[PDB]
């Protein structure tokens, strides 16, 4: 009826299974009709969308095309179905194993240098989209898939959202609560790419430990976790961390650890992995490593050197 | 595609309108008014011109592919400018876009009341339309902002602020009166309105001491016959457009 040549409909893919199993939200494997070709398909939610096209979903959309790199999933295409009550669906390409599933799978084994490339991938990833003025805010081991080819993508920009720099207004609840960094929870607005790194060392971390590191309940209980294991919050450690509306929420002012190297030396063999990670589960998100100084470290840079992928 | 929404002047005459018997004439007159109508609403609105210029964009593009006899100015406009100003992060509430597109459209008449069917209605009819105008885009909705190019390459043009004011003005104009956004890159577009400053102004851009003239250091393809057949065209349709010139005007 209505002429629409950039915008095919969906119905070119063969729906094939909800690929989330309830955890990604409305999320289905799918095969092109045609090629055989093997696609992610989201449905762009609308209930309770008062407000026309989700302003969200236009922030995805905006971000997923700007974002083309080796290691960023790939947005193919957006997707509609004939109405008469219609939809959109974002196109991505189908990628057949998650850093979580990975992780999980006993059979699954992994050698030092294949956990080096994969936190290589990971990084280097991070360095691209933070270098685009983009945050992920949402870094975890299952937003972290691996291509058949063993290419690492990072995944779900749902909570991404561009930044730059009167101070910044940023969304407060955002990243998974076993992931999210310290100035989250002690309620910073003004953060950038940090919050990313953050989540990057627990993930390296969980590449040995096979389960995420840090599991809490609450703000509180999450923020006491990892004030047993990084020290506890002190301005000697973090230079104006007092400063800081919610500080003496139930953080221990003196009880304080002081090393992440000692509860993980146990799984962790290598002595200059503990010493990456180490840099990057840092306090004081100004003081953290980033994604270039990170890549540089002497664990992407000896032996065994980083190697590509089967297991 | 990099150049889907760029097309020549073979192609702009033989546009979805000319096919449902709309003149050359008739369509850039269609085109003008829509972006008349988009930039009075972001001022009631209090959006920025960018949005504005986003919204006029939009517009310009969804009428290669849609014809304006299936798909009229006054009803696109809004639905345009509601999504501009949503993909620019000024998102304004789609109940007050469409009560200041009716005081635009209607000004003598009342605003209906917003719990009847021809409210609830032309509230439906607008969502339906950013859809199809997300649809007939294929969701691609980042725009290369005329602006910074402009304001660039005065300064590249060591400016006062008169010939900067002179140039933005030219740049704005060129978005509501021309096609040029659908022929020309962003900083081609950028070079006419400065040259055409500049003829304005009485003021002339030195020759390098290369031996190069100012243009070739934005874009290569920039050639001094193509920018007087530009700014000759721009200029044109300034003359044409009522107190247009007079604001730029030297009265002194
Ligand atoms: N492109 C791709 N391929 C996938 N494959 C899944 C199937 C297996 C389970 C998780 C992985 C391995 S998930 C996936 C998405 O990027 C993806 C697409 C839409 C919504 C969310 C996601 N998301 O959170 O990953």
């Amino acid at each position: 009826s209505v002429e629409c040549p950039f915008c095919d409909e969906v119905s070119k893919y063969e729906k094939l299974a909800k690929i989330g199993q309830g955890t990604f939200g409305e999320v289905f494997k799918a095969r092109h009709r045609k090629t055989g070709q093997k696609v992610a398909l989201k449905k762009v939610l609308m209930e309770n969308e008062k407000e026309g096209f989700p302003i969200t979903a236009l922030r995805e959309i905006k971000i997923l095309q700007l974002l083309k790199h080796e290691n960023v999933v790939n947005l193919i295409e957006i997707c509609r179905t004939k109405a008469s009550k219609g939809s959109i669906y974002l196109v991505f390409d189908f990628c057949e194993h998650d850093l979580a599933g990975l992780l999980s799978n006993v059979l699954v084994k992994f050698t030092l240098s294949e956990i080096k490339r994969v936190m290589q991938m990971l990084l280097n990833g991070l360095y691209y989209i933070h270098r685009n003025k983009i945050l992920h805010r949402d870094m975890k081991a299952a937003n972290v898939l691996i291509t058949r080819d063993g290419v690492l993508k990072l995944a779900d920009f749902g909570l991404a959202r561009a930044f730059s720099l009167q101070p910044n207004r940023y969304t407060n609840r955002v990243v998974t609560l076993w992931y999210r960094p310290p100035e989250l929870l002690l309620g910073e607005r003004d953060y950038g790419p940090p919050i990313d790194l953050w989540g990057a060392g627990c993930i390296m971390a969980e590449m040995w430990t096979r389960s995420p590191i840090m599991q809490g309940n609450t703000e509180q209980h999450q923020l006491a976790l990892i004030s047993q294991l990084c020290g506890s919050i002190t301005p000697e450690v973090w230079p104006n961390v007092d400063n800081y509306e919610l500080y003496e929420k139930l953080e221990l002012v003196k009880g304080q650890k002081r090393k992440v190297k000692d509860r993980l030396k146990a799984y962790v063999r290598d002595p200059y992995a503990l010493d990456l990670i180490d840099k990057l589960l840092v306090l004081d998100p100004a003081q953290r490593i980033d994604s270039d100084d990170a890549l540089n470290h002497d664990f992407f840079w000896s032996d065994p050197m980083p190697s590509d992928l089967k297991g | 595609n990099n150049k889907r929404w760029y097309f020549t002047r073979e192609q702009l005459e033989n546009s979805p309108s000319r096919r449902f018997g709309v003149d050359p004439d008739k369509e850039l007159s269609y085109r003008q008014q829509a972006a008349n109508l988009l930039q009075d609403m972001g001022q009631r609105l209090n959006v920025s011109q960018l949005t504005i210029n986003t919204a006029i964009v939009y517009m310009h593009r969804f009428y290669m592919i849609q014809s304006f006899t299936r798909f009229p100015g006054n009803s696109v406009a809004p639905a345009a400018l509601f999504l501009a100003a949503k993909v620019e992060g000024q998102p304004k509430k789609l109940e007050h876009v469409i009560k200041v597109a009716h005081t635009c459209l209607h000004p003598q008449e009342s605003l209906p009341d917003t719990r009847s069917e021809a409210y609830l209605q032309q509230v439906q009819d607008l969502v339906i339309l950013e859809s199809i105008i997300l649809q007939t885009l294929g969701f691609e909705l980042t725009i290369d902002h005329p602006h910074t190019h402009v304001v660039k390459c005065t300064q590249l043009v060591r400016a006062s602020k008169d010939l900067a004011q002179t140039s933005y003005f030219m740049a704005t104009n060129s978005l509501h009166l021309t096609t040029f956004s659908l022929q020309y890159t962003p900083p081609v577009v950028a070079c006419v309105c400065i040259h055409l400053a500049c003829k304005w102004s009485n003021w002339e851009i030195p020759v390098s001491t290369d031996g190069k003239h100012w243009w070739e250091y934005v874009d290569a393809t920039v050639t001094l016959e193509l920018l007087d057949e530009l700014t000759h065209e721009l200029l044109q349709i300034l003359e044409k457009t009522p107190n247009r010139l007079k604001r730029i005007w030297n009265w002194r």
